[PDB]
């Protein structure tokens, strides 16, 4: 299949430059054009920057004054964006697509981008204990979005819910929950996989009974 | 010998419930191999078909073009979008077909006598544009809608010669064969 | 060049047909390919429609896509509209750039009511080392959106420290949480700690006791 997954996002103070990168797979790379489209809540989807297959022409959306850069990478089946003088306006959630000679046709999995001088905070996590149980983790107080939460490294995957966080003064907090028979929390362990990206920071907490 | 059988195969028409509306052929489409038999021509392709369905095979390999229209920003450079299909071969011994035909603009060959086409005055040679308000590019397309008009009036629009003709008709059943027909025969 | 205007919202029932309008505001609508994508909470775009009306190969067929240069609008017909349409689509386009439209929020209603499924959860030990306490009350499984989320404290109703997220959609139903957040002692200076959910008519609740241990 289609695959393109991005990296190198994150948080940046307003003026200095980040570098996103979008890995391709299952396709011959060189063969079609790359893009980059980032979207906010209030604007929606909006094209960005476009490179043609063999990366000799590139094109630019409206909103990009000279600042971004699009460049490829035929060697190692990768595509770039340089973003030099980020502002505020600039905080979205970043798209690269593959084309196929009139329109989009796989989208990558988006990278969060967030401009802002408030410098980023990990999360404290915290184990939620009380047939069938009912467990959780509480990722308190990290900026910016996002964290992911996985359970026994992904081995339990159903009947997992992270619920959206809340925001309260510039921090945010979510929990993530998993049901599992009691059976499988008296013999085997049970741990949540806290990651926050901006922060590089991973974090498991076993989940056992509670104390006094 | 018709004239579309060595013109590359660019679908023009596609029949509903055949077996190239339910796998996705679509009009613009161009067939270039059917398993494997290299297909360059719409001979190559019906000789291709024939061959298949009498050596009894049901599924196979459709290798498929799907291009057109003005390159979008960025992508003008992308090689040709091919499609790997798997075709079921129509069984050539029970009339089956793929249901797809071939480019050619609906211009009357032939006018029968007394049939319900003179009726009103259409005469060979005569381009049909469009019908019942539907922009059509096939004689097929029209085809379609002779025998879904259940009896009720059809309007069609003609180019003759530089003038555009408008003429109605509404002729139905047939003792003979039972079904609905017009009188026009393609050239 | 030219922008492409969809409804920000269309609302229609469970079974129906939805027909989400994409209008080129100058231009021909037929001398570029009109695309359709669907986006759902918080997922990547996919596409639905390509080339004016060539649907990809796992999307339904229940959708289809027209070109009508009389109103040089395109259209994104969804027939016998299921619960997993609800999303949102952006129709596409370019010429000299590449234009999207606004989006199109499709809401489907007529989804049967379901009341919420409470979870609560104390505040753990570790938190409460450093002097700090926060209640969790987890809400799933509820349709439609609307709730309403309140705490008590021994019965009393206390309505300060609560923070609530906003209902998201899951899968098939609603998904929310609610946060209480109180210091260590006092988390213990109480005996009776209830979340209460009011989801149309009906009110939910659970609760948490301090005194478990003795």
């Amino acid at each position: 299949e289609v695959q393109l997954v991005e990296s190198g996002g994150g948080l940046v103070q307003p003026g200095r430059s980040l570098k996103l990168s979008c890995a391709a797979s299952g396709f011959t790379f060189s063969n079609y054009g790359m893009a980059w489209v980032r979207q906010t809540p209030t604007k929606g989807l909006e094209w960005i920057a476009s490179i043609s297959a063999g990366g000799d022409k590139t094109y630019y959306g409206d909103s990009v004054k000279g600042r971004f850069s699009i460049s490829r990478d035929n060697a190692k089946t990768t595509h770039y964006l340089q973003m030099d003088s980020l502002r505020s306006e600039d905080t979205a959630t970043y798209y690269c697509a593959k084309t196929s000679r009139v329109y989009f046709d796989y989208w990558g999995q988006g990278v969060m981008v967030t401009v802002s001088s408030a410098e980023t905070t990990a999360p404290s996590v915290y184990p939620l204990a009380p047939s069938m149980v009912t467990l959780g983790c509480l990722v308190k107080g990290y900026f910016p979005e996002p964290v992911t939460v996985t359970w026994n490294s992904g081995a339990l995957s159903s009947g997992v819910h992270t619920f959206p966080a809340v925001l309260q003064s510039g921090l945010y907090t979510l929990t993530s929950s998993v049901t599992v028979p009691s059976s499988t929390w008296s013999s085997q362990a049970v741990t949540c996989n806290v990651a926050h990206p901006a922060s590089s920071t991973k974090v498991d907490k076993k989940i056992v009974p509670r104390e006094c | 010998v018709p004239k579309y059988l060595k013109e590359p195969v660019v679908v023009g028409y596609v029949q509903r419930d055949s077996i190239a509306q339910k796998i996705g052929i679509k009009p613009g489409d161009k067939i270039i191999k059917i398993n494997g038999y290299e297909v360059r021509t719409w001979e190559d392709l019906r000789d291709a078909l024939i061959r298949l369905s009498l050596d009894g095979v049901k599924e196979t390999t459709l290798f498929l073009e799907r291009e057109g229209g003005v390159a979008m920003p960025g992508a003008e450079d992308d090689v040709v979008e091919v499609l790997h299909l798997t075709i079921k071969v129509p069984n050539v011994q029970k009339g089956e077909e793929l249901g797809i035909a071939p480019l050619v603009k609906p211009v009357v060959g032939g006018v029968k006598k007394g049939s319900p086409a003179d009726q009103v005055g259409i005469k060979p040679g005569d381009l049909i544009l469009e019908v019942n308000g539907k922009k059509i590019n096939t004689w097929y397309e029209l085809v379609e809608e002779v025998r879904k008009s259940q009896g009720k009036a059809i309007k069609l629009k003609i180019l003759r010669n530089g003038k555009m003709i408008e003429k109605e008709l509404i002729p139905a059943k047939d003792p003979k064969t039972g079904t609905y027909f017009i009188g026009l025969f393609p050239k | 060049q030219f922008v492409l205007t969809q409804p920000n919202s269309v609302s229609t029932n469970l079974g129906s047909t939805v027909k989400l309008s994409c209008k080129r505001s100058t231009g021909n609508i037929g001398s570029n390919y009109v695309n359709w994508y669907q986006q759902h909470e918080g997922r990547s775009p996919t596409t639905m429609i390509y080339r004016d009306d060539k649907r990809p190969d796992g999307v339904p067929d229940r959708f289809s896509g027209s070109i009508d240069r009389s109103s040089n609008s395109a259209l994104l017909t969804i027939n016998n509209v299921q619960t997993e349409d609800e999303a949102d689509y952006f129709c596409h386009s370019y010429s000299s750039g590449i234009v999207f439209g606004g989006g199109t929020k499709l809401t489907v209603l007529g989804q049967p009511k379901s009341t919420p499924t409470l979870t609560v959860f104390p505040p753990s030990t570790e938190e409460l080392q450093g002097n700090k306490a926060t209640l969790v009350c987890l809400i799933s499984d509820f349709y439609p959106s609307d709730v309403e989320v309140a705490w008590k404290a021994n019965g009393a109703p206390i309505s300060q420290g609560v923070d609530t997220a906003n209902p998201t959609k899951q899968g098939n139903k609603y998904i929310a949480s609610s946060f209480l957040r109180l210091t260590a002692e006092q988390w213990r200076s109480r005996n009776s700690f209830t979340c209460q959910v009011t989801h149309e008519g009906n009110t939910v609740e659970k609760s948490l006791s301090p005194a478990e241990c003795v």
